[PDB]
């Protein structure tokens, strides 16, 4: 931006850890921010804005929020 | 310090117009 300098992405559908600990749940245009400076075979680790929630989540349930 | 990984690949949105 112009006067903040934090990275983002913003989902496009929900998300649920059914029979897990370790993963982020989260819906549909819900705002996450990144915790590592690249994936791990195809898991991101992140921070939610909303719930402020953290866990493994897959990257393609997220797109880069300036396309 | 990050969690360890799963032992599976991460899944993928659907397939939709």
């Amino acid at each position: 931006g112009s006067h903040m300098k934090k990275q983002k992405v913003k989902t496009i559908f929900p998300h649920t850890a059914g029979s897990n600990k370790t993963l982020l749940s989260f819906a549909q245009g819900d705002v996450i921010t990144l915790l590592i400076p690249e994936e791990k075979d195809g898991w991101l680790y992140g921070e939610h804005d909303v719930s402020k929630a953290r866990g493994w989540f897959p990257s393609s349930y997220t797109k880069l929020l300036e396309e | 310090h990050i969690p360890p990984a799963p032992n599976w690949p991460a899944p993928t949105p659907p397939v939709q117009n």
